[PDB]
């Protein structure tokens, strides 16, 4: 079933003989992901997984090598064995040629029926375990797949992905937002399909189209700016989806350096271009363990950004989030409070709805612990500055604005009492003084002929630029308009 | 223990 | 290594077959428990872990049955080979008698050395996996440490404890408080280790002993009434870690039902008699699968409250909050903020320490989600009463006040702004004609001679008794206040 | 996944 040119570059005995089987699959035109994934899915147990060496399995064996750091002696590495990679191969491969024939598929020329995706679909799908927890650590591979019959929400579509590469259809494409993943395929590939569960309840529109999700412009399906992806793209969603996590605070160096490695492979190929996401992950990895003659972390969080707005219509919240991050927990509050209000910026053109939770989430974060943290610790930091620039004043009303804006047009309601603890509070953390020196303009004249300025674009937050502005901050007032 | 791929 | 009377007993073949080894091990002297949690461990596994029937190991079989309800033909139980069961006891055996001689160990009289402990303790955690993540389910048993070497933070002390009644050591035994486990041992029974972990933070004081943690007036020790388990509350523990969740979202029928009734069996036999949070959990099994000619859930409870007060000074909050939560899920508000109250009433004379963490939290989701929630709800269900009774009124501002007299005196505040946003809009959810109703006396004459009534015992409480009582409720007042 | 037994 597999290539000779491929079989060649086995077996794996260290971090870069992987690294050359990925490399050399991906200067191909189809990049086999059964075998990147099985490959990867592998290494990642015997590192993760399970740790101890088995010594009765003589079909097994681990590779020694000098450790990283001066601390410890030597480092034992899973061997490939070209026999049982090859073997959970077939195996697959089996499954699914032989729970699907395509001999009642007839493809006009290279496309693939909705019949036959949706099959393949259900083939995986019933292929699953019943007893099992859909979040656990490392089910993301195939090899979780064929081994235990586990596989997380986006793991099932990657999945789905490969099996259709294995029948030959090579019109089926990862189609990725930043929490969800579903299936593209048909001519020009803009026909779509639902394969997998989303969130907590096991709620599953297998079957149906994206097409209802993009409409109620809500962030799960990112107004349909979602990326499209492509064999090479998708060999990236497969080293980003490496786990190198052992334990909640143990992480395994070599899962780390393979990740790495792997995504600058990716990079240099040029195929980190469309993958913002990716172009984070790879930034924070950086940050940790830097490598000689590669770009700064920062100079990274922007190629992301880059990234989006050219090929999103910069409608993509992450590589904000990511670069707000870097910041904040470099404590450069000036710099952190400009990107989360450049996510709010993102935000306002959306309407929250049910399945975006994991975002709404992460926002109350930023706004309700993150921020009133960052300005906790510098009412502290000059009595021993920034908490006197009103431009950060104007950062953090910007970022509440899109948040209002936000949840204009939009079912359920984004604000509640709550959250206007947190406002008033992170307000009175700036003087008067400075809450003043902000110009809170509406327009002067529109077009062009031939401190600091701020325009606020939500009917809430208009409401209250006054209040916002006073020398005594109305704690009952801002609460009743924040809420309605 | 598990995160969609790539999240911040 | 296992005796004849025991032996007989098998295989078991059904939920049934099991109880008989339980039943008939409690009525000997020294119930083992290492034989206990195997056949337990066992069954939940291909119960709950692995549901799917290996067709390739001739020495595990399944025993076929009507299914429940009409629902379903047949259900399969794993039948317990004698053979698989006394080849696992044997193996633990081996493994603590030959990394542990009790040969330099004198024990003058029926009294085992802190050393030995201490060293048994080691001999366990060394034993332990180096890769695992330590919250995740169904590694409670010692089959999960033989099979795996896989054992969550109390199971690690419960492995301790039957690793002892395995070297004959019959002094030690487990202790119990409702968020943390340790040993008991010496004469008496008043010598006390440290032997697992607790939280997030692998931080252990194993060596050390809980002397410390009791003085600082901590919920973790319970003020020194923390349970002391023997041989038979050591079985009820065990009973009570039975894991039935097969998923997030779904749960084994048989694992239920088998851990339900094990309990009464418990029950029944008295065991249950000092177990106030045992009570509870038999109380919520019998809420959803009611048994015939047994007593009511509500009935239950409130033995378990009885025996916090008997046996423990009355210092266990979840017998209250077991309650609280039986009435919040049965919309009984008024019965619902009584318990809680009497919740607060029981954390007031404690300290919030680091480790309290657990608890914490659980005040926090009744404060601000819980009764938010059922006040809510309550200003709606009049207006096509509760909302109106000045008793309720003075249940929730009990609640509160026991909630002050905790911060108290503690290391760590315990309210923050974000608790009086809840308060203020609870209060603001009953009518002034109401607040008011509601005596707020300090106290007329001491002693005795020869609409409701509330005292505070919080000094914070206390100087608001005005402003909480007032027409309109001052937000900007009542905030300042909370905090301090 | 995981409470301490017998929790509420």
């Amino acid at each position: 079933g597999l290539k000779a040119a491929q079989k060649t570059l086995f077996p794996l005995r260290s971090i870069d003989d992987v690294v050359r089987l990925f490399a050399a699959e991906l200067g191909r035109e189809e990049p086999d992901l059964v075998l990147l994934s099985l490959v990867l899915g592998f290494v990642e147990h015997f590192l993760a997984v399970n740790r101890v060496i088995p010594t009765n399995v003589p079909e097994l064996t681990f590779q020694p090598s000098p450790a990283p750091d001066p601390p410890g002696g030597l480092t034992y590495f899973p061997v490939a064995d070209l026999s049982i990679i090859a073997a959970l191969y077939a195996r697959f491969t089996a499954q699914i040629r032989g729970a699907v024939d395509l001999s009642l598929y007839p493809r006009e020329g290279g496309v693939s029926s909705r019949e036959l995706v949706k099959k393949v679909s259900d083939v995986i799908w019933n292929s699953l375990s019943r007893s099992y927890f859909k979040d656990r650590a490392h089910i993301q591979s195939l090899f979780s797949f064929i081994t235990g019959t586990k596989l997380d929400s986006s793991g099932v579509a990657f999945a789905v992905v490969g099996a259709c590469q294995a029948l030959g259809l090579r019109d089926v494409h990862l189609a990725l937002s930043e929490d969800h993943a579903w299936v593209v395929f048909g001519p020009n590939g803009e026909q779509t399909a639902e394969v997998t569960w989303h969130g907590k309840g096991n709620e599953d529109r297998r079957g149906q189209t994206v097409n209802a999700g993009v409409a109620e412009r809500s962030w799960l399906y990112l107004k349909g700016s979602y990326m499209r992806c492509d064999r090479k793209m998708e060999v990236a969603f497969m080293v980003c989806a490496i786990n190198p996590s052992i334990d909640l605070h143990t992480d395994s160096l070599e899962l780390l350096q393979l990740q790495q490695k792997l995504l600058w492979l990716l990079y240099d190929l040029g195929h980190l271009e469309r993958y913002p996401m990716a172009l984070g992950n790879l930034a924070d990895l950086e940050e940790l363990e830097p490598t000689p003659g590669r770009p700064d972390p920062l100079t990274l969080y922007h190629k992301g950004i880059a990234s989006a707005k050219t090929y999103y219509r910069d409608e993509h919240i992450y590589p904000y989030m990511y670069l707000a991050g870097y910041h904040c927990r470099n404590r450069n509050v000036r710099e952190a409070l400009q990107a989360w209000a450049d996510t709010a910026t993102v935000i306002q053109d959306y309407n929250y709805c049910r399945e975006d939770e994991e975002i709404y989430k992460e926002f109350f974060e930023v706004a309700n612990d993150v921020i009133p943290n960052l300005l906790k610790e510098a009412a502290s930091l000059l009595e021993a500055s920034a908490l006197q620039d009103p431009e950060c004043f104007a950062h953090l009303l910007r970022f509440y604005d899109g948040i209002c804006k936000w949840e204009e047009g939009s079912p359920t309601p984004v604000l509640h009492v709550g959250w206007a603890t947190f406002l008033v509070q992170s307000l009175g953390r700036f003087e008067g003084q400075v809450r003043q020196k902000v110009r809170i303009v509406s327009g002067t004249v529109a077009g062009t002929a031939r401190g600091p300025v701020l325009t606020f674009q939500s009917e809430k937050m208009k409401g209250m630029k006054e209040l916002l502005v006073a020398t005594k901050i109305n704690s009952s007032a801002i609460k009743l308009q924040l809420t309605a | 223990r598990w995160x969609f791929p790539a999240r911040p």
